[PDB]
């Protein structure tokens, strides 16, 4: 006679959070991070396609020929030109 | 496990029917699907939850299930059937799986400078040693190969 | 529909292990899962594991279990499958098939093209015979094949 | 992504943002 | 919750229950167990999964945007850019925190407007067979063995039958 | 939808009930009919065209606005021009686009809460003068001749007078 | 409202409970009375200052802002910086005049869902001890003196003991 069924809903450990605009801090079960925070530090090939560093020399410096950048006197093809605060 | 017969075998327009069975661990408690495979190319589903088709399986594909052994049917058959047919279901044995019948085939109606020397035997046009299986020529007569150590 | 994209076919050593994955058209979120299917020559197919929307929870078949490993990247609507400790007997083209809903079943709707993981004590090696992965050959007990 | 506006390629969109998370599942409630 | 039922009339949530978002758990004289609503956790996955595909739809990737220069005599258009930049940062900033704040509120009157919907099918069908118990419970009238519980997950219980039987 | 009602325990829509958007199916000795509820549908027909009236509002009409011309000295202020051209274009195809998706959502629900709203005033009127069977349908346990039904399509039904009068 | 309470089967307010949002009038032999429901007063106060601290969180303040000069040759960077201040205020103005409308109807529908769940739990709560007699009013079968009301808005309200002495 104490023969019952109950109705209810999922629970886990997750400690994640979200936010609404009645509540902070909601913890969920389940969601997803939108949002990358995480990058790898350094300047690399853009689609097997490496860059310009100009190194000690700026544009002006590149183009005219300035004696300090005879390593750059080679660049033929890039994916994107770098210049640093030192480029003078 | 699921057993099917290992190859069964008929002639055109005629209906033939593939049996699976398995134990009350697996068909006896739980839904069964049929796939069709054809040579290259991937599983084909024929039948889901015991005897419903897909969109775009004909009529005469067909299946049904009684209390263990469940049995795909084919009618009108044609040269186009003949593949590999397999039952799958879900075994609740050890830890649960997916698990595959065994399958069914229907059928329708210089060098010896090298301190080194091999032997060649070819042989073709028919209907230590390593062997090569019998393939299938374009001419469509057996084909192979034997090498002796 | 719906079109599984496999990754390359692979040729590894045993005791290695192959990360192949899984490339799903639209989404790139799905409501539906996704499990492994492989078949060795002359076998019949065999389930490896499936992987589940949202819970992201796993199921693995015994005879995987403890090597095998199943992930989902839903971003890049991928899914990715890691076997470890290659045996010989791993040889076998590798399928990626979906199901109708959000649980593995027996049901598998639609299947990838497929791909292929060779496990070999071999390395490549140009022919003179003794030749490794295929570019009827026949193979000897030293993994090579020898053709003519 | 908040790692910088300044992007090559193929990126996501730059947010000053520190948290985005979206809810999937349900208000967690294990012990009562 | 705007429906009530999700830390509303249900208390609470089941670590126990691991197949799905919704579902029951029955107790009689075989046993006792959880079992996930495979039909309804459906319907919430296809909603929710198109949801969050929807949001990725909406923000296309941002292309090769790089900075100018100026010189000084050139402030007032220098000025002009970094007015330009930084605008458009907030506005996408807000935009993005704005829509993820509503879906989020959405989302959890939605699993809770799942439960309360779920509820009371199980209570259309049982009917006065069984007590309303309150915290989502329903306490049968007459004996439920696995084959008459597994009838209601299923949606094809049968009122007549047992109206007759009862304790 | 959010309140169970439409495509829930009402599984579908009636083509026969032309005159409004929530109404009632009877059945008779007399005979049968559709009949639209005025009342409700027209406090709907207010929301709605209040809804379409509101994104009209807020988007003003675009006055003319034409492009520049840049000399080949000038490429700087060029690409900053493009650069603002563009992004108001993109931020004003969100916000119509996002407008359209949440305000469509909730158009459904709110239709979904109207019908559910007009169930439970029928319910509450019969009380238990009539046998709820689901799908939205009440039987009745007297005779509910076409008065009898005119009266609950009218909210004043007389739930004393027929509750001697039952079959 | 989309629950139905609100302006729904609770016809209308009460200037006399002065307390609160949401509440109780009781009547019985010893006097009659207002009493606001301070657990979900509390419930909304929380959510409805936390949304308007959310509104405020999300407009941060404008700093320094001033104009800029141009001469006669330079009109088209002037009316590209015209354009540009323009473009800002047109959609900050959208933003600000959106958000308020929606959160003005999320508001409205969240109290009638708060008023909605408090008339279940009361109907949950006296079970067929009472008689629902609509307007959002339960009579009840037994005496209930001002122990018995006092106990129903706490939610310990004892159906066992009053079952026993219905009139
Ligand atoms: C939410 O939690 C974080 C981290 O625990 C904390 O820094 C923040 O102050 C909390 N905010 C609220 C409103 O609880
Ligand atoms: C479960 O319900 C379906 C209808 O939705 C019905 O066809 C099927 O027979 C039911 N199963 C059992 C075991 O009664
Ligand atoms: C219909 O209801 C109104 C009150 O809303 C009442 O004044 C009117 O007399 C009713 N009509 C009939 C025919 O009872
Ligand atoms: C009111 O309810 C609380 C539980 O929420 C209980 O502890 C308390 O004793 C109750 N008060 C009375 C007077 O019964
Ligand atoms: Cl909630
Ligand atoms: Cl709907
Ligand atoms: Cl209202």
């Amino acid at each position: 006679d104490a023969d019952k069924i109950c109705i209810g809903y999922h629970a886990n450990n997750s400690t994640d959070t979200v936010d609404t605009v009645l509540e902070k801090n909601v913890t969920v079960t389940h969601s997803v991070n939108l949002l990358e925070n995480k990058h790898n530090g350094k300047l690399c090939k853009l689609r097997g396609v490496a860059p310009l560093h100009l190194g000690k020399c700026n544009i002006a410096g590149w183009l005219l020929g300035n004696p300090e950048c005879e390593s750059l006197a080679t660049a033929s093809s890039w994916s994107y030109i770098v210049e640093t605060s030192s480029s003078n | 496990v699921l057993t099917q017969p290992p190859s069964v075998s008929a002639a055109p327009g005629q209906k033939v029917t593939i049996s699976c069975s398995g134990s009350s661990s697996n068909i006896g408690n739980d839904y069964v699907s049929w796939y069709q495979q054809l040579p290259g190319t991937a599983p084909k589903l024929l039948i889901y939850d015991n005897n419903k088709r897909p969109s775009g399986i004909p009529d005469r594909f067909s299946g049904s299930k009684s209390g263990t052994s469940a049995t795909l049917g084919i009618t009108g058959l044609q040269t186009g059937d003949e593949a590999n047919y397999y039952c799958a279901t879900w075994d609740r044995r050890p830890t649960a799986y997916v698990v595959f019948g065994g399958g069914t085939k229907l059928t329708v109606l210089e060098e010896l400078q090298a301190n080194k020397a091999t032997l060649v035997c070819l042989i073709s046009d028919f209907y230590g040693v390593e062997t090569t299986t019998p393939s299938k020529q374009s001419n469509n007569k057996y084909a192979a190969s034997s090498y002796l150590s | 529909e719906v079109q599984l994209v496999e990754s390359g076919a692979e040729v590894k050593k045993p005791g290695s292990s192959v990360k192949v994955s899984c490339k799903a058209s639209g989404g790139p979120f799905r409501s539906y899962a996704i499990s492994w299917v492989r078949q060795a020559p002359g076998q019949g197919p065999e389930w490896m594991g499936g992987i589940i929307p949202i819970f992201g929870t796993t199921k693995y078949a015994p005879k995987f279990q403890g090597r095998v490993t199943i992930t989902a990247d839903d971003f890049a609507g991928t899914v990715y499958m890691e076997l470890s400790s290659l045996r010989s007997e791993d040889t076998a083209m590798y399928y990626c098939a979906k199901h109708m809903g959000y649980q593995v079943r027996e049901t598998m709707d639609v299947w990838g093209k497929g791909t292929t993981v060779t496990v070999s004590s071999a390395s490549t090696k140009g022919p003179s015979k003794d030749y490794f992965p295929e570019p009827p050959a026949v193979l000897q007990s030293s993994g090579l094949y020898s053709l003519s | 992504q908040n790692i910088h506006p300044v992007t090559i390629g193929e990126c996501p969109k730059y947010v000053k943002s520190t948290k985005l998370r979206m809810a999937t599942g349900l208000r967690n409630i294990p012990s009562i | 919750g705007l429906f009530g039922a999700i830390a509303g009339f249900i208390e609470g949530g089941w670590t126990g229950m691991i197949d799905g978002w919704y579902g029951y758990h029955h107790q009689n004289e075989q046993g006792s167990g959880y079992a996930a609503d495979l039909k309804s956790t459906q319907n919430a996955i296809d909603g929710i999964t198109n949801k969050v595909n929807s949001v990725i739809e909406k923000m296309n990737t941002q292309f090769t945007a790089v900075g100018k220069e100026f010189s000084h005599l050139e402030r007032r258009i220098e000025n002009l850019n970094k007015k330009v930049d930084d605008g458009f940062i907030d506005i996408w900033t807000y935009n993005a925190e704005l829509l993820v704040l509503l879906e989020n509120e959405r989302t959890l009157d939605y699993h809770d407007s799942n439960v309360k919907t779920l509820y009371e099918k199980v209570r259309s069908q049982l009917k006065n067979n069984a007590k309303e118990i309150g915290n989502g419970c329903f306490e049968f009238y007459h004996k439920c063995d696995d084959t008459c519980m597994e009838s209601v997950k299923n949606g094809t219980y049968d009122y007549p039958k047992y109206s007759e039987e009862a304790k």
